[PDB]
């Protein structure tokens, strides 16, 4: 709380924008537990504080650009919750809040891949609203919405080798699991290499060429020139 | 085609009509065997009961899978056999379905 | 590092039960109706084998010392060789147990 | 849900007894689907009075093709289980024709976004239209397995791409659009 | 109605009627009609694998008679039906199976009607 | 964890904290294999940390040969899976390779007997040593079979067991035997 | 219980204090037979501590009796599932057998009536005879096919029927009943 009032004398009254980066919210969470219990107040929400949702917004809600003001404090919440459970108190309340997720796991952990980024559980729901259109680039509009389906085809499928055979897979989906180690080893890796709106776009529809069209529907006439 | 036979009855399956390159060259025909299936140029190829390879994966493992059939049984030779039904009855039973 | 949740996965893991048991009773006599008739197949088999295996042979054996001379003259007027490559007809089929090429000499 | 159980008190008592109770998956809306509806293990109790209306207005065959349309959708649960039992390692004539169409069902009638005013919009005739294309392809698809007619062609039908391109279609173009495109269904599948 | 009943079963049915009040053959013929359906509801998952034409005569039989029991029998929405006209259905669906199928009934049921 | 997961409340306190961390397990301790330790279940934060004094005082080829025994047993994650589902023996040569690797990173590197004293002491020598010796069989193997051998034939040859010298072989009279033996490995085997 | 988790409180404490479950199986139910007992979800911890008392009061060899023939059952269990799929044909006369001394233990022996008063009502007297005829015909049976003998003679002794009419009698003719039933035995192998 501290914190966050020290951004919004700089951000709005000073005009300039100002990222807050905030980290080790588990250890945060510590803290709420012991007041939770401790005081008077009993527990309602599997075993962790019901005034906690409070102690979320407060902390989250302040942020924002306003309208009236160029500058803008810009969050980047980074958890660091108890193991992988998504019962979990901490991304409960917080999937909710937030518009737009991005999830880490261990698929890409044992690869040796910094970041190790997976968004195929992970769920947006700002791409194509007010984002993807505007002084937001549209040529990467219906890119979003091709990735998303392609690299599901991808992962997905990694599974149902291991039922249906042990390595069968048809005409078809060679070319599902084809996309998956790719387009994952590339483009994920970053981590001292930065790349532009450019950059990223060109080398993405390079190993979308390893489909055919007729998966490449939701990419159109243009865009697929466009980035040859 | 080719059968994979002993020498004085591998001639007559070289007759027109039928196509063998047979002969023993081993005891179970391995010198031959392995270099003809390997190129799968032979519209069939047979290896009979008077060889027979007791290493069945030493062939699957050269020819790298094969959509046309190998080692058919035939009987080699002629002295009133006729132990090949009984005998091939047994040899699918122990690999595979029911034991005894 | 990777637990099960308990609230969110609850109904998945009751379900996963009926979906299992039930499956696997089918899968079961599946593949039971395909030995049964194999049997059939491997027995009748040989019954062709004994008859015609002796008296293709029959003649063979008693042409190889009249042969070796008269082997030129055998294979002229009979009917030219099968053909290397695929003088059988290959015949494919799609059946359980994966897909399986047949033949007919 | 708070805890992430759809089994609670208060879900059953007015959430799930009213006229349509729905459920989502996490990865079934990120491939394209946003919203987007569990197929199977959501029901509408309210269907039997919302009948009438669309018997007179809409047309005498819309409450009967709208159950003929979720048949499918619901029958292809059938195989979905036994695929991931042992899978299929026999794919005959009859097993990949549910599959397939409601696969085609599942890309392009449950794959619309919100954000864009192409994949949906408010209008009788586009709900009428889409579902009347997919009837056509399905219809001629069962009389030509029996001909002899691989479904693995089936796909190969630029037809299948052509329903393809109904979610993108304009609103205003879509009844010439649609009458043309009927009888190209009807002409690739009885020529092949 | 859904009404399944394969999971349902009454604990009580012969100490509420008998014999002659719900007509003799009642009795069997419920266990006739369990164990006939039972057994297609697990090869409609073996229609298009394996399939029914590489399945045996009887059990080729046994899936079609599911599929009537679901349409004639099970439903019939807001129509009324009486013990009579519902083993009258019964029967019918019944004389599809041969007489070699039909074991879960008396010899003086068979001889009842088919 | 007193009930036998990590998801109890002082398990989960005592993964708040970061830097190292290793993972017993009760299926590897069985083998009387101590320390048993899982490549798949822990992480440290001081290899880049430490990066520094190894190539300072330990040796500059230790950053590298550290990273060249990782990748075997990643790669053997991977097939462990694939392994258990259909044996590796229908699998192709180059995939049973590592399998084999494998073996004497666990027979003999994974067995630290408490109860012999030339494996209760180890040490930077005993370290960078033994890692070598894994280092030469792997890069040897990789193109013995491409040349079509089968790792059947090279587990009767004597390539096998020479590896397996780290427990019948001393701390303090290592330096005698590690460069000897060394040898042999490029040497013996691409004879053979 | 309704159906009962080892983990209720009300089953993994029960069980503990009783010594015996006299389990009976629902399929089992079904065949419209009392006994109905499962044998192999059947236990009792008695059985050991009751042997000598046995012997002492009851009869002699009745002990003896009850723990062998047990077994016919037991390696009849796992012999019948899909090993003999369509009854043996393609087997042995050792596997034959079982099968053949199986048909009179599960049709006469296991079954009996509450409803018939022949065999609702049963003593030791009478139970201990039945049971010794059918070792009896086990120890016949098996040197029957090292003689030579096939199933087929078997299946068409009277012996079979004398056993089936053991239980169609009551406890007082069971000594005349016993006489010509036991002797009948030993002269229909001695036949084959």
């Amino acid at each position: 709380r501290m914190a966050l009032t020290v951004a919004e004398y700089l951000a709005f009254e000073h005009d300039y924008h100002v990222l807050v980066i905030l980290t080790d919210m588990t250890n945060y969470c510590e803290a709420l537990r012991e007041i939770g219990a401790a005081r008077e107040e009993i527990p309602g929400r599997r075993g962790y504080p019901g005034y906690m949702y409070t102690d979320l917004a407060t902390i989250y809600e302040r942020a924002g650009v306003v309208e009236g003001k160029k500058g803008s404090v810009t969050q980047i919440p980074i958890l660091s919750m108890p193991d992988d459970d998504r019962t979990h108190p901490i991304p409960d309340l917080t999937g909710y809040i937030t518009e737009g997720q991005i999830q880490l796991s261990r698929e890409l952990h044992r690869k040796g891949i910094y970041p190790p980024i997976d968004p195929l559980p992970s769920l947006s729901r700002l791409m194509n609203n007010g984002v993807g259109k505007g002084k937001t680039r549209e040529d990467h509009k219906q890119v979003s919405d091709q990735l998303y389906s392609a690299y599901a085809n991808g992962v997905d499928i990694r599974k149902l080798v291991a039922i249906i055979g042990e390595d069968a897979l048809t005409e078809n989906d060679r070319r599902y699991l084809q996309f998956a180690d790719a387009f994952e080893r590339f483009f994920i890796n970053q981590g001292q290499q930065n790349r532009s709106i450019e950059e990223s776009l060109q080398i993405a529809w390079a190993l979308l060429s390893m489909l055919p069209q007729g998966e490449l529907k939701r990419i159109s006439k243009d865009h697929i020139g466009k980035y040859y | 085609m080719a059968v994979i036979a002993d020498p004085e009855t591998a001639q007559g399956f070289r007759l027109a009509g039928l196509e063998g390159y047979g002969a023993s060259s081993a005891e179970e025909a391995q010198s031959l065997l392995e270099t003809l299936v390997e190129r799968g140029g032979y519209a069939l190829v047979a290896v009979d009961e008077a060889l027979l390879p007791d290493p069945e994966r030493a062939v699957e493992r050269l020819m790298r899978g094969r959509d046309l059939p190998v080692l058919l049984p035939i009987a080699g030779l002629k002295e009133a056999f006729q132990g090949h039904d009984v005998e091939g009855y047994m040899r699918e039973l122990v690999r595979k379905t029911i034991g005894f | 590092s990777q637990v099960s949740p308990t609230r969110m996965n609850l109904l998945q893991r009751r379900g996963q039960l009926r979906l299992a048991q039930k499956g696997v009773d089918l899968l079961k006599k599946k593949r039971d109706a395909l030995v049964a008739e194999f049997f059939g197949l491997v027995r009748e088999a040989m019954e062709a084998r004994k008859a015609l295996d002796q008296a293709a042979k029959e003649a063979y054996a008693a042409l190889l010392l009249a042969q070796a001379f008269d082997g030129p003259e055998v294979v002229a007027g009979a009917a030219l060789g099968v053909p290397p490559l695929e003088g059988v007809e290959a015949e494919v089929e799609n059946v359980w147990g994966s897909k399986v090429p047949r033949l007919k000499a | 849900p708070p805890g992430g159980d759809m089994s609670e008190p208060v879900t059953q008592s007015t959430l799930r007894i009213v006229g349509a109770f729905w459920r989502l998956d996490a990865s079934l809306a990120f491939r394209r689907h946003f919203p987007a509806i569990n197929w199977n293990g959501s029901y509408s109790l309210f269907t039997s009075a919302l009948d009438p209306w669309y018997r007179e207005n809409v047309a005498e065959d819309y409450p009967e093709l709208r159950d003929a349309i979720s048949e499918l959708l619901q029958r292809e649960a059938g195989l979905q289980e036994i695929v991931q039992l042992v899978g299929p390692d026999a794919l005959q004539d009859a097993e990949r024709l549910v599959i397939e169409v409601g696969r085609i069902i599942r890309e392009d009638f449950l794959q619309q976004n919100a954000y864009h005013e192409v994949d949906a919009y408010c209008s009788m005739k586009k709900a009428y239209g889409i579902m009347k294309m997919i009837l056509a392809f399905y219809k001629e698809a069962e009389a030509a397995i029996k001909r002899g007619v691989s479904i693995d062609e089936i796909l190969q039908l630029p037809v299948l791409e052509r329903i393809g391109r109904a979610r993108y279609v304009s609103e205003e173009e879509f009844p010439a659009y649609f009458e043309e495109a009927m009888k190209e269904i009807q002409g690739a599948f009885k020529a092949l």
